[PDB]
RNA sequence: CUAUCUAGCGAAACCACAGCCAAGGGAACGGGCUUGGCAGAAUCAGCGGGGAAAGAAGACCCUGUUGAGCUUGACUCUAGU
RNA sequence: CGUGGAGGUCAGUGACGAAGCCUAGACCGUAAGGUCGGGUCGAACGGCCUCUAGUGCAGAUCUUGGUGGUAGUAGCAAAUAUUCAAAUGAGAACUUUGAAGACUGAAGUGGGGAAAGGUUCCACGUCAACAGCAGUUGGACGUGGGUUAGUCGAUCCUAAGAGAUGGGGAAGCUCCGUUUCAAAGGCCUGAUUUUAUGCAGGCCACCAUCGAAAGGGAAUCCGGUUAAGAUUCCGGAACCUGG
RNA sequence: GUCGAAUUUGGGUAUAGGGGCGAAAGACUAAUCGAACCAUCUAGUAGCUGGUUCCUGCCGAAGUUUCCCUCAGGAUAGCAG
RNA sequence: UUGACCUCAAAUCAGGUAGGAGUACCCGCUGAACUUAAGCAUAUCAAUAAGCGGAGGAAAAGAAACCAACCGGGAUUGCCUUAGUAACGGCGAGUGAAGCGGCAAAAGCUCAAAUUUGAAAUCUGGUACCUUCGGUGCCCGAGUUGUAAUUUGGAGAGGGCAACUUUGGGGCCGUUCCUUGUCUAUGUUCCUUGGAACAGGACGUCAUAGAGGGUGAGAAUCCCGUGUGGCGAGGAGUGCGGUUCUUUGUAAAGUGCCUUCGAAGAGUCGAGUUGUUUGGGAAUGCAGCUCUAAGUGGGUGGUAAAUUCCAUCUAAAGCUAAAUAUUGGCGAGAGACCGAUAGCGAACAAGUACAGUGAUGGAAAGAUGAAAAGAACUUUGAAAAGAGAGUGAAAAAGUACGUGAAAUUGUUGAAAGGGAAGGGCAUUUGAUCAGAC
RNA sequence: AAACUUUCAACAACGGAUCUCUUGGUUCUCGCAUCGAUGAAGAACGCAGCGAAAUGCGAUACGUAAUGUGAAUUGCAGAAUUCCGUGAAUCAUCGAAUCUUUGAACGCACAUUGCGCCCCUUGGUAUUCCAGGGGGCAUGCCUGUUUGAGCGUCAUUU
């Protein structure tokens, strides 16, 4: 149970806040937890995406295709990853959207806010 | 793209004039062939650099008038605090701390006292 | 209050073969000569418009409410009502159930939950956890969305630490002797809630 | 109308008395925020009770004259002759009532007592001391019953 | 009529602009739910009253 | 020129359910009830006996402690003078 | 008996199919209703003890929406009238072209405007809808193009009128009143060429302003030109006002 | 019928609801006139018309008394549960 | 002649200010009628709607020309209570206060009327400088028809005696409040179904975190958050807790006894009459007229008048927080509320489309799928489309899209039918069917 | 016997009920006090590479500057260096600005996109005429200033 009298525990706002949050706030939305690997590497549990990771998918038919995410597509709350792709019929290929909660980041894009946010955190790098 | 405000703010008024009058020259060849070719989104980012020029221009003669009245009162009505109609007209805080001498020697003689009731 | 009345509609009257309602004038808009005003109406205000006025608390003599808490109090002790009430009480060694002052001391929830075990509440915090399902009517989006049965009263006679021990555990509350609610003495007016004394909180009650 | 055996009721509905209804739906939102600022301006006040001494005082019109009750003020004799002046009485939390008069000795020395009890049991702290923690307590009307 | 005041031309002119249909790639929008121009206006049908 | 037949286009009023009579009785003038006469699919153009046909909560009459326009030495007032 | 919602309980049912819907299939109850089987469907829902109410419909010329018989029926008949052939097209009584026969008959079924409309004007493509038959056509649909002035108007004056101001009423939104019990205004020429206009002067007494695309009023004609504009463009030839 | 004028008519303008305008019909004042239209008071009041929603079980009337600007209404006694 | 005063002007003279919008809640002003009275006119709605003027964060009121008759109380406001009472009232319908008691909040006060006369000491504004919500220097002006100092009835002032006691401002760090940022746990382990596990089963982990939302189905443990704490950033100022500098001041306040005084408000109070208003009765307030005082005076003391007493306050002048109100504005938390004919008129490009000259009037309209993967390709057709093929868990989901009722309709199947049909009891016949074995 | 009519079932229609949802409404509580002549509210017309509307904005026009976050926006096209960055974004924040024409609306007007005057400057051989750019020119009223009017009035003269 929450204890603030500046929480809402109403569906209505929370249902509200997600559809109408503004992009910058999406990217703490689209957070993908990572690997065992890094987790233990890095001492960081989940971080927000960007397009240049490359992550692990472990729900969906989609499971156990890896590949480097291609674009962060904040108006559609999804992410897109080359080589997992949908083939039309007439010989079309069209991305198909992952979440990021059902991805698993594999090795960080590493940028100079990157890594000072991984301090932030307190990372160990 | 465009231009840099913080790179304009070196240059004197007369190398942002000469720009101003050079980018809306390079304004004028975009929409002439921008008529001919479908779309033409450079011509966006002409515009912005243009209202980036003129802007960073326009603090420097504000900044030139509030140095010349400096140190003084009556400066001009658009360079004043724009607080609020009825704050602006409100009474300011020394003049609205001007107090009696009836009151001023009761103040001085006699404040509210800091009692504790223990004992 | 204005909620279906706020149009300047009036009756056509008779001769004109329609029925005498209130209807809206004007006209190019679909929504011009329709009935008006009425609780039959489309749009219109519904019958008795509920107003706020209306008796929402009940004042109860003090009596009384110190009668039926002695009541859902006595009947705490009665393992043929806790049963009733469905609390899993059949390996319990013997009711009321007293333990030391010690649990009233229990800082993390972890070492809470071992202590209610060990004394018997196995079986009926099992209970709430896996009877947790979603409202049926319209009340899962009025914020009433899950329900679950309610486990374990645990009481005390002071507060070091065990009212937040519990905050976390689903079905069970945390309760003072001198507070003692009624509403969690016998909830649903089903008498007989399992209840959880501590030594010091056992002792206050005379 | 009139009907069977029934007392005649005079109900004072005739006006659009709907509208001026009042249902306090805030009788527990308006207690709590009473609670804070009776504790907020206890906090800024600190060591003071956040309340004057007031005397006692024997109620008026006969129906009560059996009773006493607080007063509003000490009644300028009382405080001259506890030997205190009034615009530093009005700094020590005595409540002084300028038109009120005493009539009786039995009441008046009660006053006079009354303050010399208070004046034991405060704590005047300097203007330029150290002015040392005194524990409030947060009622004169407590204090002295 | 054929003498005007620029109130009435200007006015004529902000109406001309807007009589066309809905733009084609508004309806592939992400989250769209307009289907077509419901405030076009025809000469023949309805009156501007300016 | 219609009506008529054809290709195309294509409504409305109205409709408890419906549609053969005689007499009877019956809210004192039945399509239905009773006793009789009878009674054969599906229908077309006309017709104005009937459906007490349709069009309007009778505008006449009366009632209502329901009005309004108007009049006057009605009642009670009032502008102006 | 049934319905929406609330407290309790069945550690109740359910994506291995909840709810809903359909079913001259079965069972229970006197009945309200309850239960089951089959089909369809896709995410929630019940039994029991209680609590609560915006809780049960055949009708109110009830309300909103939807649908019939009537019925392929009434009808689609005022304004003299069409016909032959070719072209186009999937398709021609209706489009285009030609021919023939007619009409409006100059207070026209002709050529221009005012009010009004606003792009209906013109080109290209085009027929799902509209043109109460049709449609290849259209004042429809989609996309575009098009209105060029010193001289034509407005712009100026005033008319019946409207209406500030100085004032006078009115609690007041506002009313009166347009020269009225106003210190009501501005033009010519000088003087100095430290020079701005102070200063020489005289003259003037009316008096805000709005109000007519048919009243009053400075001045442009011809020829040519576009898919669509011209007393406005082009060529030529003019006039007026101001400086 | 009248058809050179008490003629016809456009544009402007004036006159606004117990008010206008009327060669006078209670006519006209935006298909509205013996008091326009719009909103509000307003869910205006009705002793009068119409309607008023599930089952079973048990009981079961009155049109009569007296008073009432009372006679299509109430109060009252009675009948009923 | 020249220089003033009074009064009145002018200027695109220097500096300002009012307007308009919004207006739920407040302060006034104007003011109905519908209705109830079983009619109706006084009465009631109602001192209300409509209309007008004027503010704030609250307003307004507010420190007695008060209440009371007590053993007196002591600003105002608000609650409970007094009380459906005293009283009013075609004494009918109906209306209808306040004192007293408990609570919330509590805070007080200041002007006029006095010669500084051994000294206009005062105040605006202008100009220069400076540490600018401003200070100092200088200079016109306001100002003797009174601007500063001194005091407000609870007092106080001028003198005499005696002596004491008590004091201001500027920097700095914290604190308080507000806004805001960041960090701070625990499975995505195995089996089954399913398109998808977020379902079922087994095994665990965290919990001051099992609120809520998201992700392909009911997720404490997958994500955001949540809980508890930590660390920052920008703003308000004295509300205060410490550090420091200036000594304000040859100043101010309080206090005992004696003496002399003690100015306290006018076209105002008050009276008559009229009107309206009230619960206010031989007149509750208010306003109109006419009359219009006073100083041991005057106002009030709820039955008019004359006479004698007594109580309590100080008007014709003024400021003031909080407790109270709030369908407007801003920002939040919720609900035994409604669920697309419901709930605001409006869940959507809704005060929109649309109607009228106008003032105004004013809808309809949410739902493919997890993901467009929105049907490539072949074939018939002029085309729209059809038939295949395909996507998809499902086209019994094809942008006429969740489900998909009834009225009404087509096709197939069954049956009956001489001017209706439908119904009840009973059975024949045909079709179908449960139980029981 | 067909047809036709009627009844029922299946399938297909017409229609949009029901069921299940909900970025909406409604009601209650809490906290706060902030429009405008330094030009409000409102209105008109415009601004995007491709928009009619809504939403945003004003000729600097779905926006400029500043701060934070830190890689997107997305229907298509385009741009990439701006990607270990004084830096993407239809991001948040917002203290500097612009803010067409109006509007209490203010030079006079207004059913006109009508008509003047003053100040500085530029061009046409120009204080005067024409044109351009920039700044102005409303009313009531207060305080101050300056030029004044009145045998209203004092003093002084000659």
């Amino acid at each position: 149970a929450k204890q603030s009298l500046d929480v809402s525990s109403d569906r209505r706002k929370a249902r509200k806040a997600y559809f109408t949050a503004p992009s910058s706030q999406r990217r703490v939305l689209l957070s993908a937890p990572l690997s065992k690997e890094l987790r233990a590497q890095y001492g960081i549990k989940a971080l927000p995406i960007r397009r240049d990771d490359e992550v692990l998918v472990v729900r969906g038919s989609k499971k156990g295709q890896e590949g480097k995410i291609s674009s962060v597509y904040r108006l559609k709350f999804a992410v897109q990853v080359d080589k997992v792709t949908k083939e039309k019929v007439n010989g079309a290929s069209v991305p198909i959207n992952l979440h990021p909660s059902k991805l698993v980041i594999t090795k960080l894009h590493l940028d100079k806010d990157r890594k000072a946010l991984i301090q932030r955190k307190g990372g160990k790098l | 793209a465009g231009v840099k405000a913080y790179e304009l703010r070196t240059k004197s008024k007369e190398q942002l004039a000469s720009q101003l009058v050079d980018l809306k020259k390079e304004l004028a060849e975009l929409k002439v062939q921008k008529l001919s070719r479908p779309s033409l989104p450079k011509i966006k980012t002409v515009r912005k650099s243009i209202a980036c020029v003129l802007t960073v221009i326009n603090e420097q003669q504000r900044e030139a008038v509030r140095q010349l009245y400096k140190g003084k009162k009556y400066q001009p009505k658009d360079l004043r605090a724009k607080k609020t109609r009825a704050l602006r007209r409100a009474l300011t805080k020394f003049e609205a701390s001007q107090v009696t001498e009836k009151q001023r020697k009761k103040q001085i003689a006699f404040p509210q006292r800091k009692y504790a009731i223990k004992a | 209050e204005k909620a279906g009345h706020q149009t300047s509609a009036e009756s056509w009257g008779t001769g004109r073969a329609v029925a005498r309602i209130p209807r809206v004038g004007g006209g190019g808009t679909g929504r011009s000569g329709q009935g008006a005003f009425g609780n039959m109406c489309r749009g219109g205000r519904m019958f008795a418009p509920t107003k706020t006025w209306r008796k929402w608390n009940v004042k109860v003599n003090h009596n009384e409410k110190r009668y039926a808490t002695a009541s859902a109090i006595a009947a705490t002790a009665v393992a043929s009502l806790v049963l009733a009430r469905g609390h899993r009480v059949e390996k319990i060694p013997e009711i009321p159930l007293v333990v030391s002052t010690d649990l009233e001391s229990i800082q993390k929830t972890k070492e809470a939950v071992a202590a209610l075990k060990a004394v018997g509440a196995h079986s009926d915090l099992l209970k709430v956890l896996k009877s947790k399902k979603l409202r049926a009517g319209k009340g899962k989006y009025r914020n009433r969305r899950w329900t679950q049965r309610r486990g374990p009263l645990v009481v005390y006679a002071e507060d070091n630490g065990i009212v937040k021990a519990l905050r976390n555990v689903p079905g069970v509350e945390t309760a003072n002797v001198a507070s003692l609610n009624l509403l969690q003495l016998a909830p649903g007016a089903h008498l007989g809630r399992f209840v959880i004394w501590t030594e010091a909180a056992f002792t206050k009650l005379d | 109308a009139i009907s069977k055996n029934l007392p005649i009721l005079k109900n004072h509905f005739r006006k659009h008395w709907q509208e001026r209804v009042k249902v306090h739906f805030d009788q527990a939102g308006k207690k709590v925020s009473r609670r804070n600022a009776r504790a907020t301006r206890a906090a800024k006040i600190a060591p003071r009770p956040l309340d004057l001494l007031r005397p006692v005082v024997r109620a008026p019109t006969v129906k009560y004259n059996r009773k006493v009750r607080a007063g509003r003020g000490f009644t300028l004799a009382e405080v001259k002759a506890a030997g205190l002046t009034a615009a530093y009485a009005r700094t020590i939390g005595i409540a002084v009532d300028h038109r009120r008069q005493n009539r009786n000795q039995e009441i008046f020395d009660a006053n006079v007592q009354r303050l010399k009890e208070y004046q034991s049991k405060i704590i005047v702290f300097p203007r330029n001391g150290k002015a040392p923690e005194a524990e409030q307590v947060l009622s004169a009307a407590a204090t002295f019953p | 009529a054929a003498q005007k005041s620029f109130r009435i031309k200007q006015k004529m002119a902000k109406a001309k602009k807007q009589n066309r249909p809905l733009p084609q790639w508004i309806r592939l929008r992400t989250n769209n739910t307009i289907r077509y121009n419901a405030k076009r206006r025809n000469w023949r049908r309805t009156k501007m009253n300016i």
